[PDB]
């Protein structure tokens, strides 16, 4: 009877093992009183959480307690954990282990304080926590392999060799859909019509994930841009106008692959993984190149596997397959990989149990996991 | 949705039945009145639970509060969210709580304007000596004073740990594992939407 709950920068899935899919999906925000004092819809409440902040919006200041991945604020955190077992799953934590996620390279304080929450406030009977990543890799039903989970915040390349993350090739690249989303408001607004308010900005990253796409060769969709209209297409904002955009349908998402388009001097999302694989050791890597899994919203490009598989073709050595493996399901893999793990029985061995917190304090949580 | 005159009243009445005190969204804006707010509930002991949220407050409430946070020993909870408060009030109250034995939980969220840098560290460095605070609503912007701080309340609830504890008293499992994880699939799991 096992809890999974995938704490998202910007969106949190919770639900049941053995689930094929969450019960519970709602906005990982906490929003009060936009300022100008006491201007106020609600009659006695502080705050407002999940859906109903979302909508209310218009005098709330919304704030993610998950900002990039890692708990920035834990006040918030639990009152979106509270939130979670008791207003949209309707359970009781002390009747259920939980299994918690958290983002590569977590501080260790972060995650004792996960802990430590679960078992004191909540008193849970057990709980775990996993990397995001590697519940990915379990839900593609591998257990080696290396990811590259591109979510709201950031990105992350994770080598993983038979269960554990690699933490010395783990790579991290600070670039993810919001910085597409600004991408693409950028070169929208610059033409024609400005994407300025944020109930618009929903639009635009609405336009991203409806009409963008991965090049497989980017000058030559440009030429063919240029050359046709074989690429356009046209989209109905609420006002009835219609706008067409052809070129920046693919333009907006090669930043993953040029982030110089962003003012940026890293390298994109191909260089990042051939580099974290060639951090490992060199008797897996060509089990890392053949078993490349994509995770994340900001992966759902249409070719963007395609160009994967190209870019790091050359890049690597001619011996090697290059597989990328991109599942459907890749918005909530993370989950369904906790689902699958909570689930199996031979894990119900490695929970931490309340007893073993209470003798040795949320430090155990170093050892026992990782 | 409360009425101020008759609450407060059995605030300074010590009622035993008024465990919260709950002035959220409330128009008063009366200085003057949250700060008698404050001694009325300097004396009580039944209060657990004193909110004020988005009530245009300002310093000097905070002042109150904060020297009064010593006198009251029963105020579990204290929120002063969405108010108009600055470094100084709140580093008061801070001070305050620096000899506090009760309190165990503060919210400033929303408040009027950033706290500031030196403010933040200056927070973390006062309640470095606060034992039986657990939460802290407010969102620090510098990494430093936020881990600081995580780190200072994890050993506050690690100290509850503790004396529960003694109050309370007186791989082949990996390498299966991982072979079950590569025989499963999607298909063993209940279709829900
Ligand atoms: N079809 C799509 N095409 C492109 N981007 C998409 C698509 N669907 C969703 N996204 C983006 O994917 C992101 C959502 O990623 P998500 O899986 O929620 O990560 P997260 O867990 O919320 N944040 P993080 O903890 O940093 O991984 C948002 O930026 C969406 O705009
Ligand atoms: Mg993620």
């Amino acid at each position: 009877a096992a809890l999974v709950v995938d704490n998202g920068s910007g969106m949190c899935k919770a639900g049941f093992a053995g689930d094929d899919a969450p019960r519970a999906v709602f906005p990982s925000i906490v929003g009060r009183p936009r300022h100008q004092g006491v201007m106020v819809g609600m009659g006695q409440k502080d705050s407002y959480v999940g859906d109903e902040a979302q909508s209310k919006r218009g005098i709330l200041t919304l704030k993610y307690p998950i900002e990039h991945g890692i708990v920035t604020n834990w006040d918030d955190m639990e009152k979106i954990w509270h939130h979670t077992f008791y207003n949209e799953l309707r359970v009781a934590p002390e009747e259920h282990p939980v299994l918690l996620t958290e983002a590569p390279l977590n501080p260790k304080a972060n995650r004792e304080k996960m802990t430590q929450i679960m078992f004191e406030t909540f008193n849970t009977p057990a709980m775990y926590v996993a990397i995001q990543a590697v519940l990915s890799l379990y839900a593609s039903g591998r257990t080696t392999g290396i990811v590259l989970d591109s979510g709201d915040g950031v990105s992350h390349t994770v080598p993983i060799y038979e269960g554990y993350a690699l933490p010395h090739a783990i790579l991290r690249l600070d670039l993810a859909g919001r910085d597409l989303t600004d991408y693409l408001m950028k070169i929208l607004t610059e033409r024609g019509y400005s994407f300025t308010t944020t109930a618009e900005r929903e639009i635009v990253r609405d336009i991203k994930e409806k009409l963008c796409y991965v090049a497989l060769d980017f000058e030559q969709e440009m030429a063919t841009a240029a050359s046709s209209s074989s690429l356009e297409k046209s989209y109905e904002l609420p006002d009835g106008q219609v706008i067409t955009i052809g070129n920046e349908r693919f333009r907006c998402p090669e930043a993953l692959f040029q982030p110089s388009f962003l003012g940026m001097e890293a390298c994109g999302i191909h260089e990042t993984t051939y580099n974290s694989i060639m951090k490992c050791d060199v008797d897996i890597r060509e089990d890392l190149y053949a078993n490349t899994v994509l995770s994340g919203g900001t992966t759902m490009y249409p070719g963007i596997a395609d160009r994967m598989q190209k870019e790091i073709t050359a890049l690597a050595k001619s011996t090697m397959k290059i597989k990328i493996i991109a599942p459907p399901e890749r918005k909530y893999s993370v989950w369904i990989g906790g689902s699958i793990l909570a689930s199996l029985s031979t894990f119900q061995q490695m929970w931490i149990s309340k007893q073993e917190y209470d003798e040795s304090g949320p430090s155990i949580v170093h050892r026992k996991c990782f | 949705p409360t009425v101020i005159e008759d609450a407060l009243d059995k605030i300074k009445s010590n009622d035993p039945d008024t465990t919260e005190v709950n002035l959220n969204n409330i128009e008063n804006i009366t200085t003057q009145t949250l700060t008698r707010f404050a001694e009325a509930l300097k004396d009580n002991t039944v209060v657990k639970t004193f909110s004020l949220a988005n009530t245009h407050a300002d310093d000097s409430a905070a002042m109150a509060i904060a020297e009064m946070l010593k006198v009251n020993e029963h105020i579990t909870n204290v929120n002063v969210e969405s108010n108009f408060i600055t470094g100084k009030g709140i580093l008061a109250i801070m001070r305050a709580l620096q000899h506090n034995t009760v309190l165990t939980e503060l919210r400033f969220h929303n408040q009027r304007h950033i706290m500031g840098s030196q403010v933040e560290m200056e927070i973390v460095k006062l309640l470095k000596e606060n034992t039986t605070l657990l939460r802290l609503g407010y969102h620090f912007e510098l990494p430093g004073p936020r881990m600081s701080m995580t780190s200072i309340l994890t050993r506050n609830m690690d100290k509850q740990r503790q004396k529960r504890l003694q109050e309370q008293k007186q791989r082949s499992a990996h390498e299966n594992l991982m072979e079950a994880i590569r025989g499963s699939s999607i298909k063993q799991l209940k279709r829900v939407e």
